[PDB]
């Protein structure tokens, strides 16, 4: 079972050299996208029945 | 290998009766409709009869109503047309066309060959104001059509078709519903229109595009054709 | 309207064909054939004449369908819900083994999906079991046993031990010692299925 | 002011109307949607339709009996309505008999029923029941007329049989037989055989089938015997007789006691039928 | 020396945990607590498709937001027309034990799979007028659990053999295989760029793969039970999963850690499906409690409930334009909500 | 002489 242990060690060593950023940046980006594309979401804002294809 | 072969042509005395057959081999016959378009020896195309799948609905032209019958034999893959009391105005060449109807289908996809028949001695009008036009290779040509009643339905679909008939051959489909291009046709052809005016573009004209073009409507069951425009090099 | 009436006719024809196909296909009985490894399932299946094996036959104007799912080595909870609405189970156990069989039977009988499904039990290999019990006693696997060392008492003890795992009065279990016989399994299955369908009809009519 | 048992008839009619307008209306609404997906619903749908029609037509006797036998309508209504009001109850009885026969057939032949059983057979059976009920009620709209006397004026509907007396004694016995004797024997034989077969072996005993069978048979017998016996006694006696008066007084009470079953019969389906509470939401 | 290998693996895991915990200065709730809520959401049914007969398991939309596809245990795979409640095709299957279905983005092919360990592809634009089988893909050892189209030539499939593979339809050969899991793989989602995809198995873990090179880049170990659903955020930098623990969690690819949990004390039933909205503000998750719930993504609170099904909600989906949401159930019914 | 005044319900 040396091969599987070596593979696991190599995978961990490859996953141990990633680049990390702060959580605040990710939250800010998510909020920016949400309030940038909220204007064209037909589920949060009810569409008028005139343009509704399922009315 | 789709194929349709016709038989039952010849000379008929006035007041007689004959039958026409359409044998199919190469596709699912039970799921397709049938049409019996006919052409005068030196004129345009005219519509005759319609047979729906399952023998549910049958429609007839007002000129031959009460005088001809259409029937289908699904197990034998044959189409029949029984006519009685033939007159002097019934001489023409009869075609066998197939069509399928669903969301996204392309009706009038394939045409047969045609059989001759010689006899011894509230509608929509489609207008084509062109009869002959000369063209040169590498140039561009335009064809126009018009209708009395607007073909734009409430759902947003316009029912207009374009056909081309090369000399000594059978017509094929190029554009259906005024915007869609049929499979196998090159990209040199495009169609557009708005309301009761339509236009076809034949840019990059080669020597294999010589023939007569037809525009047809599919809004009402009494289908109507046009006179056609000749394009000779 | 437009030519959409042709599409409506197509949809109506499709619906009619679907209804006819469902009516035609709703006239068969389906059975599961869970069991242990080398329990004799293949032998009796062949005698009655990688993925899922579906053998079927017709006996006395009744069409059967048997499903074997022993070729998949995975947790049973992932695909056990797919086999709901099955008529019964054809659990098979060999008498020459066994604790794994008891554990599997206890797990199956206490499942939530199968709380109202009958179980047919088969006990194979009676002659060689008698030979072995002549050779050695049953105390090797059942030390708590206290009776003599004949065949009928041991068979009764094993059947009682297998049957005691039930915890639902609405369940019925049909035990049988086949002894590698012929032309009896179909009769037993037919009687069980007749009882099950009679009970199902009585329940559906509103008398239960 | 009507010092007569008709007061009990009025009370029974009002109560039966109140309990019958509801009940086999939600029942028929639920069973209507279940059509084309279950074959066990056509019987109950037809039975509920017949019972609902009878209950809806019921509140005419109230108005006819609160007044001292006055007929507001004309001759055509007098000749049309009674046949339509008898047809519903006769069809109800035949439908009960057919349901019992269907249950017996299902119990005693599972394989054949699994192989061949469709809605066509149920529809044919229901049509046969309706046709036989129509044949039973056909002698009604050809002997019923109205008479206007010269006494203080009033108009009343009554059957008129001519001097030929051998006609009443035939139709009365025919309707009595084909409306009371045949269904009773069918019910008894079918249910006794079903109970014996079910309790013969294990895995089928329920102890509820006995209760359902008793609740059906006893109710049918008790609530249908007096009406038939009173009718068969009335159809023979001479009009100028001293024993005629008691039956003339008790006819309305007998009719009410008969119609009580027409509002009792949906309660069994409502109660015994499992999943009714869950099916109401699905139907809605 | 297995002891040294285990010790160094534990040291690497501890270092990874410390590094991941060193970049957790703030949370989502603290930043988001200064925005207005969305109030209440009221949705009503508009269409009811009743053609199936037994326990519809899978469904998928089309790129035109007008055509659907459904699969049931009855052995039929039919496609609907939402606008007119019509039926346009009906394809019969060889095996009735099917669990998945996918729609090609071009609209020329459809795929299905199940308990026979074989993925099949059907052609819907034949010149003969009928739908016929094009290719049959085999090679997996266990049952199939998902399948998604990359283009008109290659497909990706997750199976119960704890492995995933990328195929080529033109020759039917497994091009690249992915290994590294421990339990049965059940879910698979594709990124908008079609250059990466994530999967979740029964070992309470998930990981991201690269299509070009068959290597794994990151691993997430948030839940404590079997994962049943997964879906990318519309932006492409986050995704949300769902397990049998009656919880939903949101992960960030750039930070490589969880951000929020969606759980309530009155919910015990598990999650069978998960989907997002067009802008990513709403999250829809089917449950075993015969109903679905809509939750705020940035606030982690309930903002509606959908009822009308009498059995499990086994599938979910939202159109490309966000016009409507479709639900399937074990009661053999389909509904369109708006 | 043909009349017996049969009530509606019958």
């Amino acid at each position: 079972s040396i091969a599987q242990a070596r593979k696991l060690v190599e995978q961990l060593k490859m996953e141990a050299n990633i680049d990390r950023i702060k959580v605040s940046k990710a939250a800010a980006d998510l909020m920016a996208y949400c309030e940038a594309h909220a204007k064209e979401d037909p589920l949060l804002t009810p569409v008028p029945a005139s343009e509704n294809p399922f009315r | 290998d789709v194929q349709l072969v016709e038989s039952g042509g010849g000379l008929v005395q006035p007041g007689g009766s004959r039958k026409l057959s359409c044998s199919a081999s190469g596709f699912a016959f039970s799921s397709f409709g049938m049409h019996w378009v006919r052409q005068a020896p030196e004129k345009g195309l005219e519509w005759v009869a319609y047979i729906s799948s399952g023998s549910g609905t049958i429609y007839y032209a007002d000129t031959v109503k009460g005088r001809f019958t259409i029937s289908r034999d699904d197990p034998k893959n044959t189409l029949f047309l029984q006519m009685t009391s033939l007159r002097s105005e019934d001489t023409a060449m009869y075609y066998c066309v197939r069509s399928i109807y669903y969301y996204g289908s392309s009706p009038f996809d394939f045409w047969g060959q045609g059989t001759t028949l010689t006899v011894s001695s509230s509608d929509i009008v489609m207008t084509q104001a062109t009869s002959s036009v000369p063209v040169t290779p590498g140039e561009s040509v335009s064809i126009s059509c018009r209708s009395s009643k607007s073909l734009l339905h409430s759902n947003g679909n316009t029912y207009l078709y374009w056909f081309l008939q090369r000399p000594g051959q059978s017509p094929q489909l190029l554009i259906y519903r005024m915007s869609n291009l049929a499979s196998g046709v090159p990209d040199r052809f495009s169609g557009s229109g708005s309301g009761t005016a339509f236009t076809l573009t034949i840019s990059r004209l080669e020597a294999e595009d010589v023939g007569v073009y037809y525009c047809m409507q599919h809004l009402e069951y009494p289908l109507t054709f046009g006179a056609g425009t000749k394009l000779e090099l | 309207s437009a030519e959409e009436r042709a599409a409506l006719e197509r949809s109506k024809a499709i619906e009619k064909n679907l209804k006819e196909d469902g009516i035609s296909a709703a006239k068969d009985v389906k059975l599961l054939l869970l069991g242990a490894d080398n329990s004799g399932k293949s032998t009796i299946v062949k005698q009655m004449k990688t993925g899922i094996v579906e053998t079927h036959f017709t006996f006395k104007n009744l069409h059967f369908r048997l499903f074997d799912v022993g070729g998949q080595r995975s947790e049973r909870k992932k695909w056990i819900h797919c086999f709901e609405d099955v008529t019964a189970i054809i659990f098979c156990v060999d008498l020459s083994d066994m604790h794994e069989s008891l554990m599997l039977f206890d797990s199956i009988c206490n499942n939530k999906f199968f709380i109202d499904t009958s179980i047919i039990l088969f006990l194979n290999k009676k002659d060689l079991f008698g030979e072995k019990i002549k050779k050695s006693p049953l105390t090797i696997c059942f030390p708590e046993y206290t009776g003599p060392n004949t065949y009928e008492d041991a068979a009764a003890y094993i059947q009682a031990q297998f049957e005691s795992k039930n915890r639902s009065p609405n369940k019925e279990i049909y035990c049988h010692m086949t002894c590698a016989t012929d032309t009896n399994n179909a009769q037993v299955i037919f009687d069980a299925v007749t009882d099950i369908i009679i009970a199902n009809n009585l329940r559906g009519c509103g008398l239960y | 002011t009507l010092r007569v048992p008709d007061i009990l008839a009025l009370v029974i009619f009002a109560v039966v109307f109140l309990v019958g307008v509801l009940g086999n209306a939600l029942v028929v609404w639920v069973t209507a949607f279940e059509a084309k997906r279950t074959i066990n619903a056509i019987w109950f749908l037809n039975l509920a339709v017949a019972d609902f029609l009878s209950c809806l037509a019921l509140p005419i006797l109230f108005t006819s009996i609160v007044q001292h036998h006055h007929w507001p309508f004309g001759g055509a209504a007098c000749s049309i309505l009674p046949s339509l009001i008898l047809l519903n109850m006769y069809a109800s009885i035949l439908l009960l008999a057919t349901i019992s026969a269907d249950r017996f057939l299902l119990v005693f032949k599972p394989i054949w029923c699994q192989n061949f059983r469709g809605a066509g057979l149920a529809w044919i059976a229901c049509a046969v029941a309706w046709g036989l009920a129509l044949l039973l009620t056909i002698p009604s709209f050809l002997y019923r007329v109205v008479r206007e006397e010269y006494f203080p004026p009033k108009v009343l509907c009554g059957v008129d049989y001519s001097h030929d007396k051998r006609r009443e004694r035939a139709v009365a016995i025919v309707r009595l037989v084909l409306g009371f004797l045949w269904p009773l024997l069918t019910l008894t034989i079918c249910y006794t055989f079903i109970l014996l077969r079910t309790w013969s072996r294990r895995a089928t005993r329920s102890t509820k089938t006995l209760k359902v069978v008793v609740a059906v048979v006893a109710s049918f017998f008790i609530f249908w015997l007096p009406y038939q016996v009173t009718g068969i006694m009335m159809s023979f006696l001479e009009p100028s007789s001293p024993t005629f008066l008691l039956l003339k007084k008790l006819d309305s009470l007998c009719v009410s006691f008969a119609y009580i079953n027409c509002c009792i019969n949906p309660i069994i389906y409502v109660v015994a039928g499992q999943g009714f509470q869950g099916r109401l939401r699905k139907s809605l | 020396e297995l002891d040294q290998l285990r010790q160094e693996a534990e040291q690497l895991k501890n270092q990874i945990r410390d590094a991941r915990k060193a970049c957790a200065d703030a949370t989502l709730s603290q930043i988001t607590n200064n925005i207005d809520p969305v109030g209440r959401i009221q949705m009503r049914t508009r269409r009811t498709l009743r053609g199936h007969l037994a326990k519809i398991y899978a469904m998928h939309w089309g790129t035109d937001s007008r055509l659907l596809v459904s699969a049931s245990q009855d052995g039929k795979l039919i496609i609907w027309d939402s606008y007119t409640t019509n039926k346009v095709h009906a394809i019969p299957l060889r095996s009735s034990w099917v669990m998945t279905c996918a729609y090609a983005p071009s609209g020329n092919y459809v795929a299905c799979g199940g308990l026979d360990n074989i993925c099949s592809i059907y052609n819907l634009k034949t010149r003969e007028g009928n739908v016929r089988v094009s290719r049959e893909l085999a090679g997996h050892t266990g049952y199939l659990s998902c399948c998604r189209f990359l283009d008109d030539n290659q497909i990706v499939t997750s199976s119960g053999d704890t492995t995933c593979a990328l195929w080529d339809i033109e020759t039917g050969q497994q091009t690249t295989t992915f290994t590294g899991h421990t339990g049965d793989v059940m879910s698979l989602s594709l990124a908008p760029d079609t250059r990466l995809f994530v999967s979740g198995a029964c070992d309470a873990s998930a990981k991201l793969w690269d299509v070009r090179e068959g290597m794994c880049r990151q691993t997430f170990t948030g839940h404590e039970s079997d994962i049943n659903a997964i879906c990318f955020f519309p932006n492409g930098n986050a995704f949300a999963t769902g397990s049998d623990d009656a919880t939903c969690r949101l992960f960030d690819l750039r930070a490589d850690q969880e951000l929020m949990t969606y759980s309530h004390d009155n919910i015990i039933c598990g999650i069978t499906s998960v989907s997002f909205s067009k802008s990513g503000r709403l999250l829809l998750a089917g449950y075993d409690d015969f109903n679905c719930n809509v939750w705020d993504a940035l606030k982690a609170d309930r903002a509606g409930v959908l009822a009308g099904h009498d059995n499990r909600v086994s599938c979910l989906g939202v159109t490309d334009d966000g016009m409507a949401v479709a639900t399937g159930s074990w009661d053999s019914f389909l509904k369109i909500w708006n | 002489y043909s009349f017996k005044d049969m009530p509606l319900x019958r």
